[PDB]
């Protein structure tokens, strides 16, 4: 009706003079690295790339405030059958350096750290079992997926908008500049632009992929496609976010890791959990999501921890409701994982136990 | 341990950490900075010079430039789009001139915006590819465009398409094949010029040329003086396409088929349902869609795939092979190739594929008994000595595009459209532009200067 | 003739590339034994699975992908695009059949598979795959010693190399088969030196090598010792598809062989039987020699009722569908 | 896909398959390999089959019925048959059963190729049209048509499309110029080879002026190579 209106996370639209007349909030843009293989840009450019170095993901190209450098490796007989491998927050010109491995290790320069950790304005916490987050104060955010495989998000504050460079692009809002070498011109596919931002002049360049994994084994097409057609099946659970992210690239992704995964489990799921996640980000909370399908990764939780398809905030700990945590005033888009039950806070020792069980910290004394 | 003037480097005197020969300062990475934890020993060019990858070493004021998969020499040229560049200092100095802003409506309804984006859109009613009239005042802009999608023989899957090219108070109908004239408006000189380039017909407006390939495919070129004043299923030019999606009350959605939903010109008409994915339909044909339009992975286009991203352009291919169950293969595959052939002819190559095999083009067939001016260029002239336009100019010099055209001698150097063949003279046309032969009388007679009384 | 556009895989995972390589491979996955690999569109796209019945080496599963056409034989039924069919089954460019002791599947101009059912398991193709397949089979570039085991210049044990051509199923993780211990046994006997030097493949020692097959022959003795003539069968095949006259080697005690009442078990047989249905097939054939039941010369087959063969006089007619 | 023999007058009566024994007796055309004159087109099929274990055609399946959504433009496109393109031959060469094919065929192609099988459907009627009398041009840029600028190289004017070729080509294999079997006109694109290059070269389909060799299996060189003697104005000599 006249007067109603009605916002989007990114945009809010008013009903009015017969049109609809819409202002913009400020959005904090979304790169991302999925499958191993596939980028997204800040500029929402999607594509595929199939390279064997470390390339810069992204960096704010007038100085080296920051620079989050990602290492592709390929994981196959074929040469296009690759794995994300680390994620390397480079800062201050490189002298602080936080790596996170794909098993999950973080690495504080070059130093085993566990997490969480909270120095130089610096937070790094698992919000749950598959995700790690790496909050710096310098206006960005990584939030690293590690289960089932290794994908990268990057969220920057909207004021480094038409600044940034790398391989997510320079976030001006347009798709087309995006290829933008370092030379001035846009370059023409994605492989040809992303060999101009590999770290070690030795790695091999990347190449154009034309073969489709699927078309080779009849069982791994039969197998993807009766898996994969849930992101477009409009019955579906993921339903609800057609109408705001066309998943025709989530479905190409879908289709492209299972059919040429080794693991073809892992991909798929990886693929899924990516749109849930693109979806979480656009502000559509889809659940129960995994009817008969990846359940081995509810199965597989540590001892004393549940899964939970929305964790959106802070991870209860008892350290945290005796003296408060930095670490736990930090907004990062709903991602799913094993968490403790709600309620219920994890000690020292790591194990899950209610409020009565865990002492009170004064002074970092226990006191039962 | 070493020949050229690049000398070794071993870690095993410097500490752990220093950059080995992995972070050579080389052509690549004197830019970026190299990155490793592992120093490497290996031959490292003297300091003051970069290595080229090859072993040799080079000042760094003369690093090749590499662009797209290739690379080049300091000195050499390259062309990107409608501008030039050149390669100094590891750096593109390029031209700075204005570069005409592409829309594409083509196929089963593949649409690429103005702003470079891509999506389907299967629509049956009147559809406003373009106008001006959208804005605060709707009646300050100029143009409008609108397309639907005809079927050729029955109605059924499209075969052709019927443009709707309103450029102030007159009309364009471009159907069939060929166009017409409906001026309504105030009677004065068209706004519009009409030319017979290739296998297209292109209209220019000064500012805006239209290129049908007189079956299904329509290529728009705007100036960049109408830059974000545009609206319909070409985007807005913005430069912006993540919200070229925006409905008739400007609320960007992320739907394509509200967004076309939106544009149909009467509302009348019912909206487009959820287009179906063409080869889950037909499986039978998938196998022969992939064996055509394989040609597009093929060293046919073995350069262009490195000029042009074809992915999307394959899927088009594909898809509308997959589609056209109803008959008409032929052309839905040659349509879906040749929105390729025409990236790649824009882009900066000439390429030429269509093989007698292969989406044949007759171009014999206005060759009078052994008359030999007709030729197949894959690239044609930027414009055309027309029977027209007797002058050889032309408003938007559009590039080259395939279509065959007549060598037209000196001895008979008009080509004349309606006819179609070189002439020594040309007849005349009217206001609505109906053509007669010399010394005709118009319902005033025909004569050198014109029609005249 | 068919000279080296053949590859084979028989007895204990013997494999035999296209231009003329041998090696035993012991993998228990299912593998790319061949496909069209450099080209921008795939032709045909064969793979096999080898298992064990009981300790046998044999053939359990082939998939044929070729032209938008799946085909997958396996537990002695074939399935056509995910559909059971019934011998013979044709159509355009495409017949399947149980032809003789077999089962043979020809996609015209792509390529001949002729599978035993147990163990053998062979492929002719078109000369115009040269140099664009990859697979078990090989590249068919020619030539045999010097381009099949180089993986990005550095030479490969058959062991890596079928393992460098296998693929998993979507939820299947298949090991490899770790190397083999030495060997044993060799022929002590001769037999596999007095067979295949012997006079029946005498000719054929101007065509095909016996050396790989001698020590097939010998590494089959020191496996069962009621499977040491696959080796000798392999090589009539080969001998036969190179151009040369096998000759019949099968004695009652060497794996005998039974045909029915008028038809002879015979190696190198005119592959199109005469059947006074067609009694003068046989006229201007082009096929080399090949194994079967065959009838003795004059007595043509008889189709129309399956009465052995008959002599020509004292076959039926057919008119309508009704015999006369 | 289409095929069309013409033989001498000798071997009438002699001949025999799906062609008939050229007997100039239509009736009895339907002969088996028993020689069982049959009523049915599925049996005289059947009968001629080289490999007897091939199966059976089963009962061909009238293709418009089979696929009703193809039919109207099939119509639409062998309408040609009836337009003013073929006026004339309609009363030279009865073409009602060519009708019928072009319909079955251009309904019959569902999984792709159409504009092949509505050419060929025309074709076969053309090349009737061409044998009886006339020189018919049908062949429009919007319908059926045929690349043949495609061996023009670079505003190299010889190939041109004529309706009808010359009786014979003086190809580079026949340097002589004359011919065997002297076939009359029939559709396609032939070079009108100048007097400076008067050799039409199959192998490089081009007007050049001396020709290379072919061997006896019929392979092409290069003049001035030698064969697996050398390559010259006699060809293959040593
Ligand atoms: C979004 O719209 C709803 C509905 O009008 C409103 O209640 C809410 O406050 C809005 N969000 C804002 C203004 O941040
Ligand atoms: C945060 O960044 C500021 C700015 O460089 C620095 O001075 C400070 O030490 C950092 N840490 C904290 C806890 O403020
Ligand atoms: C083959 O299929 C039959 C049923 O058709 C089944 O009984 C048998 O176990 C399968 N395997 C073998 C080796 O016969
Ligand atoms: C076969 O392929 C290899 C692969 O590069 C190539 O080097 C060689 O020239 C090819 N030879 C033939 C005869 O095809
Ligand atoms: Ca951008
Ligand atoms: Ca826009
Ligand atoms: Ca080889
Ligand atoms: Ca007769």
């Amino acid at each position: 009706s006249p007067g109603t209106s009605f916002n989007t996370t990114c945009s809010s639209c008013t009903c009015s003079g017969g049109l609809w007349q819409c202002q913009d909030l400020p959005c904090p843009g979304t790169c991302s690295v999925q499958g191993g293989a596939h980028i997204s840009t800040y500029d929402e450019k999607l594509y595929d790339l199939h390279g064997d170095c470390s390339y810069v993901l992204s960096k704010k190209c007038a100085d080296s405030s920051f620079t989050v450098l990602a290492e592709l490796r390929k994981c196959g007989l074929t040469d296009n059958e690759n794995c994300l491998k680390a994620v390397t927050l480079s800062l201050d010109g490189g002298d602080t350096a936080i790596r996170v491995q794909a098993d999950g290790g973080v690495f504080l320069n070059s130093i085993y750290t566990q997490l969480p950790l909270s120095a130089a304005n610096i937070t790094l916490f698992t919000p749950s079992s598959f995700f790690i987050v790496v909050q710096t104060g310098l206006g960005l955010q990584l939030l690293v997926q590690l289960v089932p495989l290794m994908q990268v998000f990057v969220r920057l504050d909207p004021a480094h908008q038409g600044q940034m460079c790398g391989l997510c692009g320079n976030f001006n809002q347009n798709q087309a500049d995006d290829f933008t070498a370092l030379s001035g011109v846009v370059e023409a596919t994605g492989a040809a632009f992303a060999n101009t931002w590999k770290a070690q002049a030795a790695c091999a360049n990347a190449r154009n992929s034309f073969e489709d994994p699927c078309s080779l084994s009849v069982e791994n097409e039969n197998y993807a496609r009766h898996w994969c057609s849930r992101l477009t099946d409009p019955n579906s659970a993921f339903s609800r976010c057609h109408s705001i992210i066309n998943p025709k690239p989530f479905h190409s992704n879908c289709m492209f890791d299972t059919c040429n995964c080794e693991r073809s489990e892992d991909c798929l799921c990886a693929a899924l959990s990516s749109y849930v996640h693109a979806c979480a980000a656009k502000g559509v909370q889809l659940s129960d999501w995994r009817d008969g399908v990846c359940t081995k990764y509810m199965q597989n939780c540590p001892k004393s921890q549940r899964y939970a398809y929305v964790v959106d905030a802070c991870q209860p700990t008892c350290r945290g409701l005796s003296e408060a945590d930095v670490t736990c005033s930090v907004s990062f888009v709903p991602v799913d994982g094993c968490t403790c039950p709600a309620g219920t806070f994890l000690n020292d020792a790591g194990a899950c136990v209610p409020a009565q069980e865990c002492p009170c910290y004064a002074h970092g004394t226990v006191l039962a | 341990g070493c020949a050229a003037p690049m000398v070794y480097l071993d870690c095993s005197n410097s500490s752990a950490g220093t950059p080995g020969a992995e972070c050579l300062r080389s052509c690549h990475t004197l830019d970026v900075g190299c990155f490793s934890t592992h120093c490497v020993s290996g031959c490292v060019c003297p300091p003051g010079l970069v290595s080229d990858g090859s072993g040799g070493c080079i000042a760094e004021e003369d690093c090749p430039c590499v662009h797209n998969e290739a690379t080049y020499k300091p000195g050499e040229t390259i062309r990107v789009d409608c501008n030039t560049c050149t390669c100094r200092n590891r750096r593109w100095e390029c031209s700075h001139r204005l570069c005409l802003g592409t829309c594409v409506a083509y196929g089963d309804g593949h649409f690429i915006t103005f702003d470079g984006d891509r999506y389907s859109f299967e629509g049956s009613c009147e559809y406003i590819l373009a106008q001006d009239y959208c804005g605060d005042n709707t009646t300050h802009g100029t143009f409008r465009i609108v397309t639907e999608n005809i079927p050729c023989g029955t109605t059924g899957t499209t075969c052709s398409k019927a443009i709707k090219l309103f450029v102030e108070s007159y009309e364009l109908i471009l159907q069939e094949g060929t166009f017409k004239a409906v001026a309504r408006g105030p009677g004065g000189d068209p706004p519009y010029k009409i030319r017979y380039m290739g296998i297209f017909l292109v209209i220019e407006t000064h500012g805006m040329a239209v290129s049908w390939d007189r079956k299904t495919s329509v290529f728009i070129r705007l100036h960049q003086d109408y830059k974000g004043r545009v609206c319909g299923l070409c985007g807005n030019f913005d430069d912006n396409a993540i919200n070229d999606f925006a409905t008739r009350s400007r609320s960007v959605v992320g739907d394509a088929l509200e967004f076309g939903n939106s544009w149909k010109l009467s509302p009348s008409c019912p909206d487009a349902l959820a287009p179906k994915d063409p080869c889950t339909a037909n499986p039978f044909r998938k196998s022969w869609a992939q064996k055509q339009c394989s040609i597009l992975h093929g060293p046919t286009f073995a350069a262009c795939r490195s000029q042009v991203d074809s992915t999307k352009y394959y899927e088009a291919c594909v898809n509308d092979a997959c589609a056209c169950d109803s008959g008409g293969d032929c052309e839905c595959f040659c349509t879906a190739v040749a929105a390729y052939a025409q990236a790649c002819h824009d882009a900066g190559l000439c390429v030429s594929w269509r093989t007698p095999d292969t989406c044949p083009l007759f171009c014999d067939f206005y060759n009078p008994h052994g008359g030999c001016e007709w030729h197949y260029q894959p690239c044609g002239a930027p414009c055309l000595k027309t029977c027209r336009n007797p002058s050889g100019h032309c408003l938007v010099d559009l590039p080259g595009l395939e279509g065959c055209y007549p060598k037209c001698p000196p001895s008979q150097p008009f080509f004349n459209e309606d006819q179609m063949k070189c002439v020594a003279q040309c007849g005349c046309y009217d206001k609505d532009g109906n053509y007669y032969d010399v010394g005709a009388r118009v319902p005033c007679n025909c004569t050198p200067s014109g029609i005249q009384c | 003739a068919h000279n080296g556009r053949v590859c084979s895989t028989w007895g204990d995972f013997h494999y035999k590339t296209f231009d003329g390589d041998v090696f035993r491979f012991p993998g228990l996955c299912n593998y790319v034994f061949s496909e069209h690999c450099r080209a921008a569109y795939e032709d045909f796209n064969v793979q096999l699975r080898r298992g064990l019945v009981g300790s046998r080496p044999v053939v359990t599963r082939v998939v044929i992908k070729a032209q938008g056409l799946v085909l997958e034989a396996s537990n002695g039924s074939v399935l056509i695009n995910g559909q059971r069919e019934e011998l013979p089954y044709s159509r355009t460019g495409l017949l399947v059949e149980q032809s003789g002791d077999y089962i043979k599947v020809s996609i015209r101009l792509v390529l001949t598979f002729l599978w035993n059912g147990e163990d053998s398991a062979l492929l002719e193709l078109d000369p115009k795959y040269a140099n664009q397949t990859c697979g078990l089979c090989g590249d068919f570039n020619g030539l045999p010693a010097f381009n099949e085991f180089y993986a990005h210049n550095a030479r490969l044990t058959p062991l890596q190399f079928g393992n460098l051509q296998k693929l998993d199923g979507p939820t299947e993780q298949c090991p490899d088969p770790l190397p083999l211990p030495a060997g044993n046994c060799t022929d002590e006997e001769g037999i596999c030196h007095r067979t295949l030097l012997g006079p029946a493949f005498a000719e054929c020692h101007a065509l095909v090598d016996s050396t790989a097959y001698l020590a097939a022959c010998a590494q089959d003795l020191c496996r069962c010792p009621t499977c040491p003539c696959a080796t000798f069968v392999e090589y009539s095949r080969q001998c036969a598809h190179a151009g040369g006259q096998p000759r019949n080697w099968r004695c009652p005690e060497l794996c005998p062989r039974t045909c029915p009442l008028n038809m002879q078990h015979q190696e190198c047989g005119s592959p199109c039987t005469d059947t006074c249905s067609n009694p003068q097939r046989a006229q201007l054939c082009e096929d080399h020699c090949v194994d079967g039941c065959f009838c003795p010369p004059g007595t043509v087959l008889d189709d129309i009722t399956h009465s052995g063969c008959l002599p020509l006089g004292q076959c039926p007619c057919t008119h309508g569908g009704r015999t006369y």
